[PDB]
């Protein structure tokens, strides 16, 4: 198996492949969340360059992961497709084994969990 | 045994699952529903080997409703019925096999259709009109060769499926506990509180 | 040890690009041109061959355009022999769907999965992206008509017109101009040809160094016909469109 | 009873129930055998060959299971040959230990009782016995297969130490055919297989001419 | 406990002129209980048939099985299979599960689109083809099947002789049998032309 | 430049690890030489001992692969012996699995194969060894088959392989050019040798003594190799005519 | 410069200066004595603090009943190592019922130290050992190097300014061998041979280490007040 | 252990494949071959370079049988060519004949054979193979047909092609010989025609390797006895075959 | 260039620079002899002592294999350790086969294989020892010299390490006075004596003598270590010569 340390630390204390990669983000759409009383909007920027679009079946920026929680996302599209699936996944096998739906704390802490475990991990970026 | 049985109508699908679990002599419960929702019209019923059934029913039920959170889309009952009998034709092959067997009782939205399927623990499908698990097909089964009816309402059907459990009330060996019935429909599923 | 032959094709630059997958994108542009158009009643996939040869046979051969099942097709703009190994996944893929649901695979599930084995050549395993475009066109009882896109980095999008490979610049303009909603397959079929012949690097459109194809419910009743053009019938098309 | 080494046997596997013994002499030493093979009271080969060459001058006696014995002699013969290529003529204690460890290893899954003998020019005629378990055993002379039982007490009495070759073939000659005359399982020809410094000599025995001793 | 009798069934196919039959009945039951009544053992994938014994599930599983093989087939072939390459992918993949098989007798019948060539073919569970002029048959009425066939065929029979011939010869076979009948399908395959008729029968 | 460093290509098309393999070869400075009979293969070969120390009897270029098969290497002898284990553990596996006698073509073929992999996989690096196969093959009579470091491999006439090659090649090929015919018109083994020897010495210009010299014979059903004293006696026969 | 990227690679004068760099964690560590006689071995190591507010860094290790040692360097490589050396010391037995060697104890740390100087990917260790017992054939003293080599000694010491205690020993060789039957004499001449490595800093009660192993004495570690006897 | 798990192949700023491109700059210095198809068979044909002549050319075969039905031709390394041949006489019985019974179309082998070098242009620590091979084959269905395999793993049918050292004349001489309506006898001769002008030194059948995918041969097949076995329509033509041909030229 | 960075890269010329580069830390090493001699082999070995504080006897470097066959060598002394242990599986596993203790020449080629596998990927680094080592077997007696190429032949006489030269001159002398043969309580004098001539290339620190042999007469065919009064002997006869 591949199994270079591509994340690494500088001289200067940084890992210049994180931060790289935050910068991937800083290239992607805008993505808003706001929270009010007794709800919470998730607003999402779609770039105008490309016409002639099928926006019936091109995919939608926010995505459900359970019936109760949403995820939204900037940086590269291909990557935040891997991490809703996971995300997907872990709140049916949460209901399975708990008999009780995940709350939003728990889903973000094994989002967060799987995007540093791929910090230091071999082989990947 | 278990009783599970399923009546497809003219607009819906209506299932009878007995509510008794005995382990010895002794009746543990007589109140256990032994059915899952797996897509809101899509409902299945199972009967077999303790623990295999929930542990399989809820696996089938999570694997579900991970496709629809997925495709935001509900799976066709023939598509779920497809779905879980390869996994229990997977399943007959294994070390330790799943003894179960189930009724998928489901209403296609796109045909607006009912549709009952039986399938068994080796991983046996069948379309019906009318279907049964277990000892309970035995009686059943030639009770609603008889009296059935394709065009038959909901109401029609509740009725004929009164007469199935009080024919099995009578010939049965084991005391079941009577049953719990769930009708499938265009609406969803519900839950017919006295029967 | 090997460390020091090592390019480290998965990882990313200062400014938070993919490296690989920039420059396997600078490799498709160089491919001939692929056109796919959605109509109300049909789809279709237009492509440019590679400066033909004279003594090339054309009539029994498969460069650009492949079909996945009954209902799903692709224009291929790249490595074509890196396409050939995805398409053969896809076909696959479709195929274990209809086993497990006894249903036709829904285009987005197979457009999706196959984006995906994309992505992971991006994100591990140290080996170089496959240096491919897709232009999906299929049919599925949800969504009807489709047409998606898929590339080396493994992200798709849905279109109602899109073109990949050369010129895909000026191609987008031209579509972006005469294109139209409530348009109809034979309208489609003409826009196509048009296109290609507006912004090809050849002196003349002809029929030996085009490909073809449609998708259309042009069969009896209530079912989806897919349409790879003979040699003969792209020489007709084209003249019956007035390009010679 | 001879019963518990057929009745290792899997069912309806061809048998080599025999009559093998290799017998050291003056000159070297003189591998013996029948030539039957059966798969229960049918003899499914009347002619068969049990004396089989794993190198130039050391040779084995097969009886047990036909395959088993046959699967061993061609691994064995496989690792001489490998042994000769890098280290030269091998001995024959070094090819009773090449069989040892195949027999020794897999002693559950095997049925396979053979003699291995073997001629050197420091250390002469040499012959080793490995019975069913996988153990092996150095001596003058050795007897195996299930007509064996029945030349035990023949054996004994007329085996000397340093014979000649026309007498140790009469020794053998003798005792296997006393061995076919009481086992079933045992018939047909008598091979024999003369291992010296002269070189590797065939000799064969007819029914006609051994029955009559 | 013997899965090649638990759900039941039969399968016949017969030769003619430049045609080719094959017939199956209908029932589906778990020992004594009959459950179906509309369960089909016959399939087909383009212009080549198969019919399907045994255990139900491995029907069921083997016709989906033979579907995918023969997709991917047509698709990297650019060409519909034929009979006698069917019969060997059959083989093959019943004898990849040669300790662990599939409780089938399947049965190969078409026509090949080159030769025109009447053909069909038998196998047992593990993947020995049978390969015959005349008849195949299988199925827990299997030796009434071969009883019937061998007396009532004949060979250039017209299709719609044929048709009463391999139709007479599956319901008189499956009234011998308990765990066979309930109804039946009779398939006549002509050059370009198929036909499939339903049989009545006694439901007993 | 890492495209000198491992077996990839470089940008005119070369693999300069394997060319550099090559220069490997003569590393040794040892000239060597196969030729046909009618009955047999001789292959003979330069022995040079230069340190007084060593024990002459186990400087050896040349190795019996099988009964039937010997080699003769160019190169390093740690690369050689490498080489050589490989083939006698190819040869017996290839008679224990197909029931017969390696032949000498099939498994310098195989062993071709083998150097080809070198020189497509990275992490292995190609021997500096240049391996000549000799025997009588019960099917195709007398062969000499020749393997590099390239994955190349063919049958020969006759050939040699050194430092001083292209002169001993030019000599053999001037002798069957005047012969007309494919192989040494030659009843015994023995005056094949004193053929070898006798075309080698004129190649190279230099005399040999009994232990300036390594000779390995290849007849039906056995290869063998000569001692000091089977030369000396070739040698003397040499002088007397 | 150019061949010390990893351990895998030689220097042109046929040096490996990853393990070299090893060799130099060591020198940068605190100093250890370690001598003996013939009845009794010790081992004495002057511990490293961060700062006043912090505890001082334990040198000395445990093996077994009858072996011990004292590290200099990367502290976790010689918890690894000390680790292997206390499963070899129980594999011996519990299968063998049979007290470790010592002279075996440095050959199988030797062997362990060189595997990782072969291949690619791994590293050196950057830890030097005195390893002190008492078994069959009496008191032995080793020095381990990560570079693979074990010596047998009489005394010797490592860390940093090592050389003043070790050329201490080297004078007192004669005396302090002779030492038998007597622990607190020899605790104190090794006492007195770390004192040759001490700079503006004295021996304090919490910032010296003692071990002790020997022929009716199990290997024991003093801390503590219980030093407070040697200064 | 194999520590190159990583592509030895990567795309470079402009977008070029080093690697592939290098393959085919190898394959360019190879020795010519060409192939030609006519309406009732195929001919493929390249010169034998001799390496030495003590050397025994017969025994380095350039032409080799796939398939009773296929033939294949190279230009480039002779080793990368030789192992090709192996794996693809292998795969086409493991992932075709020992499932379907019979042997692969030209085209289907050819596609095995190009996944072969695709996989060599992506996976771990090796490089593409330096070769550009020509795949003659018949099969019931396509009938006859001419391929050509490039290290990329790129493969397109051709009417007429050659590949290496003399490829772009003579493609140009092809262009003007080649017609729909010729016969085998015709593409036998104006493939030896094609091949004069790359070849210099002798021009005869010890020189010369060539095979045609033609008609049956009974004679070939070994036995009779089975109606439908007709025999190998890959047959190597002779260096006596050759040189009859050399005279009315 | 950057052609000696990585083991197993061919330069140029055909070299491979890092297996050199070992030998340059063979050359660095203490002194090593190997003699053979009429019915067996006899081992030698400069022991430097760096101080008054190492324990005379015990720090033994030449090692056993098996128990016929002895081994000494020059350069890294932890590679030279692993690359007996390797030896030591390789002699049990083929007493393990085939019974018989394993011949010196098989052995040698066991090593040989090992050592040459080191240079044919850059994951490894080559040995960084010179090995001399031999025994007697049922063909006599052998000795061999192993280096970090993998390259190994048979020897009269053997030496190698930083006195090198001056032990292989003084070696090629008894072989040209002794063409009929030398004895083996002899060749144990001469290993001294030659150690001892080797020292002058190492003599800043005073050093330790350490002598085994494996002879058909005075062992019984076993390896042996020279102690006590017959060590004593050599040492005796080594000092009255170099004075
Ligand atoms: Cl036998
Ligand atoms: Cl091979
Ligand atoms: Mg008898
Ligand atoms: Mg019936
Ligand atoms: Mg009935
Ligand atoms: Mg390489």
């Amino acid at each position: 198996g591949y199994d270079r340390a591509l994340s690494i630390f500088s001289p200067d204390g940084h890992i210049f492949q994180v931060e790289y990669a935050l910068e991937a983000v800083k290239r992607g759409t805008c993505a808003v969340g706001v929270k009010g009383k007794n709800c919470v909007v998730l607003g999402c920027e779609r770039r105008s360059t490309l016409k002639l679009q099928d926006t019936r079946i091109t995919p939608s920026k926010v995505s459900k992961i359970d019936s109760h929680v949403v995820l939204s996302f900037s940086g590269l599209n291909a990557d935040s497709r891997i991490l809703i699936e996971k995300a997907r996944v872990e709140a049916q096998s949460h209901r399975l084994t708990l008999e009780d739906p995940v709350t939003v704390e728990y889903l973000t802490r094994y989002v967060a969990g799987v995007q540093q475990r791929y910090t230091q991990s071999g082989g990947v970026r | 045994m278990d009783i599970i049985l399923g009546i497809r109508v003219q607009d819906s699908v209506i299932l009878a699952s007995s509510k008794a679990v005995t382990r010895g002599i002794s009746v543990l419960k007589d109140s256990d529903d032994k059915t899952r929702q797996l897509s809101p019209h899509t409902l299945m019923s199972f009967a077999g080997e303790a623990g295999d059934t929930v542990q399989f029913a809820e696996y089938i039920q999570a694997n579900i409703q991970l496709y629809s959170i997925r495709e935001d889309y509900e799976l066709s009952p023939q598509a779920v019925s497809s779905f879980v009998r390869q996994e229990l034709a997977k399943s007959i092959r294994s070390r330790r096999p799943y003894q179960v067997n189930v009724l998928i009782g489901g209403y296609d939205k796109k045909k607006n259709k009912p549709e009952l399927y039986q399938i068994d623990y080796l991983g046996t499908k069948v379309e019906l009109p009318y279907g049964a698990h277990g000892y309970s097909g035995f009686y059943t089964f030639s009770l609603l060769d008889h009296h059935y009816r394709p065009d038959m309402t909901t109401e029609e059907g509740l009725d004929l499926l009164k007469l199935c459990v009080q024919e099995l009330e009578k010939r049965m060996p084991m005391d079941f506990k009577g049953v719990i019935v769930k009708i499938v429909d265009k609406d969803g599923i519900r839950q017919v509180d006295d029967f | 040890g090997s460390r020091r032959y090592d390019s480290r094709t998965t990882i990313f630059s200062p400014e938070g690009r993919l490296y690989q997958v920039e420059y396997a994108l600078e490799s498709i542009s160089h491919a001939g041109t692929a056109i796919g158009i959605m109509a109300s009643d049909g789809i279709v996939l237009a492509a440019e061959r590679k400066v033909t040869s004279t003594l090339l046979e054309q009539d029994t051969s498969t460069e650009k355009l492949y079909k996945l099942n009954d209902k799903i097709a692709v224009a291929v703009a790249g490595l074509t022999a890196d396409a050939e190994i995805l398409i053969n996944t896809a076909r696959i893929h479709a195929q274990n769907y209809l086993k497990t649901y006894n249903e036709d695979i829904p285009v987005e599930i197979l457009v999706r999965r196959l984006s995906d084995i994309k992505q992971g050549y991006t994100q591990h395993g140290g080996l170089r992206p496959f240096g491919v475009s897709f232009i999906y066109a299929g049919y599925d009882d949800r969504y009807g008509y489709q047409l998606y896109t898929s590339n080396p980095s493994g992200n798709y999008t849905g279109w109602k017109a899109i073109s990949v490979g050369a010129n895909t610049s000026a191609a987008q303009t031209l579509l972006q101009m005469d294109y139209k909603d409530d348009m109809k397959v034979d309208d489609a079929i003409e826009l196509a040809l048009k296109t290609l012949s507006k912004t090809t690097d050849s002196s003349a459109l002809t029929y030996d160094r085009l490909e073809f194809a449609t998708i259309r419910k042009g069969a009896n009743d209530g079912e989806v016909y897919q349409k790879i053009f003979k040699p003969q019938e792209i020489k007709d098309i084209l003249v019956k469109t007035g390009i010679t | 009873g001879i019963q518990v080494d057929i009745n290792r046997l899997k069912k309806g596997e061809v048998s080599l129930g025999a009559s093998i013994m290799a017998v050291t002499f003056k000159d070297g030493v003189i591998l013996g055998a029948d030539s039957r093979t059966t798969t229960g009271a049918y003899i499914a080969n009347r002619v068969t060959d049990k004396l089989t060459r794993v190198h130039d001058k050391i040779w084995c006696c097969r009886s047990g299971s036909a395959a088993d014995t046959q699967a061993i002699a061609d691994i064995v013969q496989y690792h001489l040959e490998l042994y000769t290529s890098q280290y030269g003529t091998p001995s024959t204690e070094t090819a009773a230990s090449v069989f040892k460890e195949l027999c020794y290893e897999n002693k559950d899954n095997l049925t396979a009782g053979i003699i291995v003998a073997g001629y050197d020019d420091k250390n002469k005629g040499e012959v080793y016995t490995i019975p069913l378990g996988g153990s092996v055993h150095k001596l003058p002379y050795a007897i195996a297969g299930s007509g064996s039982t029945f030349i035990y007490g023949y054996c004994d009495k007329n085996f000397r130490e340093n014979m000649s070759k026309e007498e140790t073939v009469d020794f053998i000659k003798h005792s296997l055919s006393q061995a076919i005359k009481w086992d079933g399982s045992s018939g047909g020809v008598i091979r024999m297989v003369v291992l010296t410094a002269a070189g590797v000599e065939r000799l064969i025995f007819y029914p006609d001419e051994y029955e009559q001793l | 406990s013997d899965p090649s009798s638990i759900n039941g069934g039969i399968v016949v196919a017969m030769t003619g002129k430049d045609c080719v039959a094959i017939a199956c009945d209908l029932r589906l039951g778990s020992q004594s209980l009959g459950v179906s009544n509309k369960f089909e053992k016959i399939f087909h994938y383009g212009h080549v048939f198969l019919g399907i014994t045994g255990l139900a599930t491995d029907v069921t599983t083997l016709n989906e099985m033979f579907r995918y093989k023969t997709n991917l087939y047509k698709l990297k072939e650019e060409r519909a299979i034929e009979p006698e390459t069917f019969t060997q992918l059959v083989s093959s993949s019943l004898y990849e599960r040669r300790f662990g098989p599939y409780f089938v007798g399947p049965v190969v019948a078409g026509i090949n689109s080159k030769s025109g060539k009447p053909f069909i073919a038998g196998f047992d569970l593990i993947g020995c083809i049978d390969e015959a002029k005349d008849f195949i048959v299988s199925g827990t009425a299997s030796d009434q099947l071969f009883g019937m066939c061998e007396s009532l065929y004949e060979p250039n029979l017209e299709p719609e002789d044929l048709f009463e011939t391999i139709s007479q010869a599956l319901l008189n076979a499956a009234d011998r049998d308990a765990l066979s009948g309930w109804g039946a399908v009779v398939y006549i395959i002509k050059k370009d032309e198929v036909v499939k008729r339903y049989l009545k029968m006694r439901q007993d | 430049g890492y495209d000198r460093h491992i077996t990839i290509f470089s940008p005119e098309g070369r693999l300069y690890q394997v060319e550099y393999a090559f220069k490997a070869t003569n590393q040794t400075n040892i000239n060597s030489l196969a030729v046909r009979g009618k009955d047999c293969t001789v292959v003979i070969s330069q022995k040079k001992v230069p340190d007084k120390l060593l024990d002459p009897t186990t400087v050896s270029y040349i190795f019996c692969i099988s009964r039937t098969i010997g080699m003769v290497v160019n190169g390093p002898i740690p690369d050689a012996r490498n080489a050589a284990l490989r083939a006698k553990a190819e040869a017996a596996e290839f008679r224990y699995k197909y029931g017969y006698d390696m032949p000498c073509d099939v498994l310098a073929k195989r062993m071709a194969n083998l150097s080809q992999i070198y020189t497509q996989r990275a992490y292995m690096r190609p021997l500096g060894v240049i391996l000549t196969f000799v025997s009588v093959d019960e099917e195709l009579g007398p062969s000499i088959y020749k393997t590099d470091p390239a994955g190349y491999y063919v049958g020969y006439k006759a050939t040699a392989t050194g430092p001083k090659q292209q002169e001993i090649t030019t000599n053999l090929e001037n002798h069957f050019k005047k012969s007309k015919i494919d192989h040494i018109n030659e009843e015994s083994w023995e005056k094949v040798v004193e053929f070898a020897i006798t075309h080698m010495i004129d190649a190279l210009g230099t005399e040999f003594s009994k232990n300036d010299l390594e000779v390995g014979v290849a007849t039906k059903d056995k290869f063998f190799t000569l001692s000091a004293e089977n030369i000396e006696e070739r040698l003397v026969a040499i002088a007397e005519q | 410069n150019n061949y010390d990227g990893d351990t895998v690679t030689f220097s042109p004068t046929g040096r490996l200066f990853q393990v070299e760099y090893a060799l130099e964690a060591i020198k940068q560590g605190s100093v250890t004595v370690g001598l003996r006689s013939n009845t009794h071995a010790v081992l004495v190591a002057l511990k490293r603090n961060a700062d006043e507010l912090s505890s001082y860094q334990k040198k000395i290790i445990k093996c077994d009943e009858h072996m011990g040692l004292s590290l200099a360097g990367l502290a976790p490589d010689a918890r690894v190592l000390s680790n292997y050396l206390r499963q070899q010391c129980n594999y011996s037995s519990l299968v063998f019922n049979r007290k470790l060697a010592v002279e075996r104890a440095g050959h199988l740390l030797c062997d362990k130290a060189q595997k990782n100087t072969q291949s690619y990917g791994g590293r050196p260790y950057g830890v030097g050992l005195l390893i002190i017992g008492y078994d069959k054939s009496g008191a032995h003293l080793l020095e381990f190097q990560p570079s693979g080599n074990v010596t047998e000694l009489y005394g010797t010491a490592i860390g940093a300014r090592s050389q003043g205690a070790k050329t201490y020993l080297e004078r007192t060789l004669d005396t302090f061998i002779k030492i038998d039957g007597n622990p607190d004499e020899l605790i104190k001449a090794g006492v007195e041979a770390i004192s040759q490595s001490l700079r503006d800093e004295s021996l304090t009660v919490d910032n010296l280490s003692i071990a002790i192993v020997g022929k009716d004495t199990p290997f024991t570690i003093y801390d503590g007040e219980a030093v407070a006897k040697y200064i | 252990t194999d520590r190159y798990s990583f592509s030895l192949t990567t795309f470079s700023p402009s977008g070029k494949l080093g690697q592939i491109d290098y393959a085919l700059t190898a394959v360019k210095q190879g020795v010519t071959s060409l192939g030609i198809k006519a309406t009732n068979g195929v001919v493929i044909a390249t010169e034998k370079k001799s390496s030495s002549p003590l050397a025994m050319s017969e025994t380095l075969s350039k032409v080799s049988l796939l398939t009773p039905d296929i033939g294949a031709v190279y230009s480039g390394m002779g080793p990368d060519y030789r192992v090709l041949v192996d794996k693809s006489r292998k795969v086409a019985h493991t992932s075709y004949k020992r499932i379907y019974g019979e042997y692969p179309p030209t085209k289907l082998l050819v596609s095995e054979v190009a996944k072969i070098m695709q996989e060599a242009t992506q996976s771990g620590g090796v490089r593409p193979f330096g070769v550009s091979l020509l795949i003659a084959g018949h099969d019931e269905f396509n009938g006859f047909s001419l391929y050509q395999v490039d290290p990329s793993g790129s493969y397109f049918p051709w009417k007429a092609t050659a590949i290496g050292k003399g490829s772009v004349a003579a493609k140009t001489f092809l262009e003007k010989r080649w017609n729909d309506e010729l016969e085998l006898e015709d593409a036998i001769h104006i493939a030896l025609l094609t091949l004069k002008e790359s070849v210099e030194g002798e021009f005869n059948g010890d020189t010369i390797e060539l095979a045609i995918i033609g008609d049956e041969n009974p004679d070939l097949l070994g036995y009779t006895g089975i109606p439908t076995d007709k025999g190998p329509r890959f047959r190597k033509l002779t260096s006596q075959e050759i040189n009859d041909r050399l005279e009315a030229l | 260039t950057g052609y000696d960075l990585s083991n197993s890269v061919f330069s140029p010329d055909g070299r491979n620079f890092q297996v050199e580069y070992a030998v340059k830390a063979v050359e660095n090493g203490t002194t090593s002899i190997g003699i053979k001699c009429n019915d067996g082999v006899v081992f030698a070995v400069e022991k430097l002592i760096t101080s008054k504080l190492l324990v005379p006897q015990k720090n033994v470097k030449i090692q056993v294999v098996d128990r016929h066959i002895g081994c000494v060598y020059s350069g890294l002394i932890p590679d030279g350790r692993h690359l007996v242990n390797r030896g030591r599986e390789e002699a049990a596993s083929f007493k393990k086969l085939y019974k018989t203790p394993i011949p010196i020449p098989a052995f040698a080629d066991r090593l040989g294989q090992y050592v040459q596998a080191h240079t044919l990927y850059n994951s490894v680094r080559p040995f960084g020892v010179s090995t001399i080592f031999g025994g007697v077997d049922k063909n006599g007696a052998h000795l061999y010299m192993l280096e970090p190429s993998g390259s190994y032949w048979g020897y009269k006489g053997a030496a190698t390490g930083k006195g090198r030269q001056s032990a292989k001159a003084e070696l090629e002398k008894l072989v040209d006075h002794h063409p009929e043969g030398l004895s083996a309580r002899e060749a144990v004098k001469q290993a001294a004596k030659i150690i001892y001539l080797a020292h002058e290339d190492n003599k800043e620190k005073d050093f330790e003598l350490e002598i085994s042999w494996c002879s058909l007469s005075e062992t019984n065919g076993l390896h042996k270590f020279v102690k006590g009064d017959l060590l004593q002997e050599a040492i005796d006869f080594a000092q009255k010569e170099i004075n």
